[PDB]
RNA sequence: AGCGGCACGCGAGCUGGGUUCAGAACGUCGUGAGACAGUUCGGUCUCUAUCCGCCACGGGCGCAGGAGGCUUGAGGGGGGCUC
RNA sequence: ACCGGAGCGCUGUCUCGGCGAGGGACCCGGUGAAAUUGAACUGGCCGUGAAGAUGCGGCCUACCCGUGGCAGGACGAAAAGA
RNA sequence: UCGGGGCUUAAGCCCAGCGCCGAAGCUGCGGGUCUGGGGGAUGACCCCAGGCGGUAGGGGAGCGUUCCCGAUGCCGAUGAAGGCCGACCCGCGAGGGCGGCUGGAGGUAAGGGAAGUGCGAAUGCCGGCAUGAGUAACGAUAAAGAGGGUGAGAAUCCCUCUCGC
RNA sequence: GGUGAAAAGAACCCCGGGAGGGGAGUGAAAUAGAGCCUGAAACCGUGGGCUUACAAGCAGUCACGGCCCCGCAAGGGGUUGU
């Protein structure tokens, strides 16, 4: 025969916790979800893999002395632009990201590993912008 | 119908008789009439001509009247190239080569029925 | 004995060139660019064949996983199940039945918990 | 072979930071008119063969078209005073058709007139009965003259 | 034939984009009033004119 | 009045004074031509940047109505002295 | 018109550079070469690698193409190394 | 910066059980090939067993080209040789047939033979067209400005005025 | 080196300074048009099919998707989002 394709999959919104899960276990997770690699129905070359919106990520745990240890770098092109800020004042400015970030690298890395991302809209709330589906989950 | 002149065996290179035809490529006798009349380019005088004369054909011979003459394909292609010789010093004698080209305006009729 | 050469070598070149024509680059009307580019493309073919074999197999076993986890647990236990049972194929080919009837499926699901979960 | 150029022997270049090539004259190969390399020359090909085997050569080639059935001893072609119809008719009647040729062994000059212009028919004579033309041709058509000739060639 | 020399040849593409901010440039003409044909804006026709249009002695 | 790395940073950026070209001499070794981590005087750094990179500047497209005008700060750069 | 040392006056040599000059550079049109050139679709770090990489791994910044300008690199061009 | 990530009763270290992955290795299906053996007198052709990474290099076979024997012949204006096009056929291949387009008179089977025979390279030889680059330069910084005139066409030619060396 | 069997080698009108072209007309053929038989490639043009303005590359390979053109079917060629 001839392996078989999916055609044009609806997307299928969810929606995660956040607050008591551990920042790494999660995206693990999470990640899978955002290929097709849970679906019975997957394919490399597609991205259909479930928009993942997240609540309240301002709360996200993680283990040992990651909140101050843990550092997080930015480098422009400008010779001394390594800028190192830590997971603490992570959370304190725009914590979203650190969620954002511990996944983003947990996909692939060719045009679509990035329109995965943008499959993923985490805020720190609840709250977020209650569009259709995203039936809760665990 | 349509209405041939070419331009062969004519002085200049193409790159420049090239830039000169693309603006005007594909207009009304006159526009492009108007165009030359004020385009700043040597080829100016030479593709105003030879599309003059590719008029002319429209006019005594394939007839499609003034009136509904239109532009059709105006390519230019290059023809062989002038070789000369350049006075630089230190013993080598450099080459140069002044091109020639092939400008031909087909300009057709408006209507089809 | 002129053994003048002819047209030959320009036949040839014919042939390699058309083989490579379509390519990106004046490799595509070099006929020497054609050649190494070819040569490339061909080693190329023969790996990507035996990398076809194992990357189909990967991608059935991928969905296999996926859909095994769907209706009971892994994809480990699955097929060790039905070894110990006596399903002496499956066929990892078309273990993709999840994909088309999933009933078929969790019967042999239920099969593979039976045989030694 | 190169050597033989109406041209110079003296290097056109330097040797070193000429930038070119490294090279001299144009009496070369690689160059234009420069001349070949080992080819094109005055070769006889010629060599020796044994007697007895190249003789047997005859005997056996002979020797098959009697096998082949297509020889005759005629004492005398009444094509005489050399003339193409004459022996034309003769040639009919003999039982000579018009598409097989004459290896015409024989010895009589004025035959051989004739058949010196017939178009399928070589003429072969005797005193170089060969195998070759024995091979491309048809007509053993012998004088017992011819025959006395093939004879004394074989002597064993 | 200095110090500064193409490292290797330029792809057909390459000049073709060089030349593609290049490409030819239009004329823009104006409509002549007291008259009937085209001219330069602000400009003066030898068969259109300026206001009184001085000279227009074309045969 | 710090030490060090980056081809002991940097000659398609400069200098060429030092350096190991051909002259000559000097002290010097050699029967000698010449030679000597021994010295001395002189002595031609090659206009045109293809790609990268850097600094300024535009053209096209962009932003899932079309125009003006006023903004927000993601990120990044500068500034940090001292009697 | 040969190599040091000094001193006076003098001075854009310097502190330290600022304007100005015309002529080139830059925009309009006419003409229009060169060396070099395997093919290119050519950012960076950090390792590696026959030991100094846009091409390899990991991992990198940034829409697409251009104009003027500088010169670190492409072990840059010219020298089948004196 | 452990590749990364991210992991803190661990996604670390140790130790035990089972499972799965994952190589072109091996099993299977099919065609080739090589050595031995066997049927077949049987050449052909089939069954069986075992080898088939590979530079220099040693052995075996074959495609192709230039000309000759074959040629007083065979092919061809209803069309030779190249040339251009191809998603058909044959051969493992190198090629061969086919067909369409082009072209305008040579070409040569089956069997043999004779060789200046097979190009990607030698800062290789000639010839051709590009690359940079529509860029550098367009020869002295003594200098040009206008009126009219010729003409299809005047910075660039000629008559006059003006400037300057 | 070579038009063609033969010069029959282009009168005339047309635009244009000419240059060169557009018919007329020449011949079997002017895609034999005058250093012209036959017109490989590099080579620069022009029209149309596909694709390209978040994009990391020895440039192709392999598969999946879609766009165009084929094909009676099933199949195919061309293209490239991934």
């Amino acid at each position: 025969m001839k392996t078989y394709v999916p055609k044009q999959v609806e997307p299928r919104w969810v929606l995660i916790d956040a607050e008591g899960k551990t920042l790494g276990r999660l995206a693990t997770k999470i990640a899978t979800l955002l290929r097709g690699k849970h679906r019975p129905d997957w394919t490399p070359n597609v991205a259909m893999g479930d928009f993942v919106v997240v609540v309240n990520a301002d709360k996200i745990r993680v283990t040992g002395k990651k909140l101050e240890q843990k550092i997080y770098t930015r480098y422009s092109g400008y010779p001394g632009g390594l800028k190192k800020i830590p997971l603490e004042k992570m959370l304190a400015t725009h914590p979203e990201r650190v969620l954002e970030h511990a996944v983003k690298g947990m996909l692939p890395k060719g045009p679509l590993g990035r329109r995965l991302f943008k499959r993923l809209k985490v805020y720190a709330g609840p709250d977020h912008p209650h569009q259709a589906q995203r039936p809760e989950k665990l | 119908m349509e209405a041939k002149a070419i331009a062969r065996y004519v002085r200049i290179s193409p790159r420049k008789v090239r830039l000169v035809v693309d603006l005007i490529r594909g207009k009304s006798l006159e526009e492009a009439r108007n165009i030359l009349r004020y385009t700043n380019k040597r080829g100016a005088y030479f593709v105003a001509k030879v599309l003059e004369s590719a008029a002319a054909n429209a006019v005594n011979n394939h007839d499609m009247l003034e009136d509904r003459l239109y532009v059709k394909a105006a390519y230019v292609d290059e023809g062989p190239a002038l070789k000369r010789v350049l006075p630089r010093a230190r013993g080598r004698a450099d080459i140069i080569k002044k091109r020639t080209s092939h400008i031909t305006v087909i300009l057709g009729e408006k209507h089809g029925k | 004995p002129r053994a003048k050469t002819g047209v030959v070598r320009r036949r040839k070149h014919k042939k390699i060139l058309k083989l490579a024509k379509g390519y990106w680059g004046l490799r595509s009307k070099s006929f020497r660019k054609a050649r190494e580019t070819l040569f490339a493309a061909g080693n190329y073919a023969y790996a990507h064949r035996k990398r076809r074999k194992r990357d189909f197999r990967r991608l059935w076993i991928v969905r296999i996983n996926a859909a095994c986890r769907q209706h009971g647990l892994n994809y480990s236990t699955f097929i060790h199940g039905l070894k110990k049972a006596g399903i002496e194929v499956d066929r990892k080919n078309l273990a993709d039945l999840a994909v088309r009837e999933p009933q078929v499926f969790a019967e042999l699901v239920e099969r593979a918990k039976a045989a030694q979960g | 072979t190169r050597g033989e150029v109406a041209y110079s022997g003296r290097k056109i270049w330097p040797q070193k930071h000429t930038g070119r090539a490294r090279h001299g004259d144009i009496g070369a190969p690689i160059f234009v008119g420069g001349g070949v390399v080992f080819g094109p020359k005055p070769r006889d090909y010629s060599y020796t063969l044994p007697k007895k085997v190249r003789k047997k050569g005859l005997a056996m080639a002979v020797a098959d078209r009697a096998r082949e059935g297509k020889l005759l001893l005629v004492e005398a072609f009444a094509g005489v005073n050399g003339k193409t119809k004459e022996f034309l008719a003769w040639a009919k009647e003999a039982g000579l058709d018009g598409s097989e040729s004459v290896l015409l062994v024989t010895g009589n000059e004025l035959v051989r007139r004739a058949a010196r212009n017939l178009p399928w028919v070589v003429t072969l004579a005797p005193e170089g009965l060969n195998v070759y033309d024995i091979v491309r041709t048809e007509r053993l058509v012998m004088d017992l003259d011819a025959w006395e000739v093939f004879q004394n060639r074989i002597g064993g | 034939a200095k110090h500064p020399v193409p490292k290797k040849k330029t792809s057909k593409a390459r000049r073709d984009a060089r030349r593609s901010h290049h490409a030819l440039t239009p004329p823009t003409l104006v409509p002549c009033p007291e008259c009937k044909a085209m001219k330069p804006p602000h400009t003066v026709c030898p068969e259109c004119g300026y206001y009184a249009g001085r000279k227009v002695l074309e045969v």
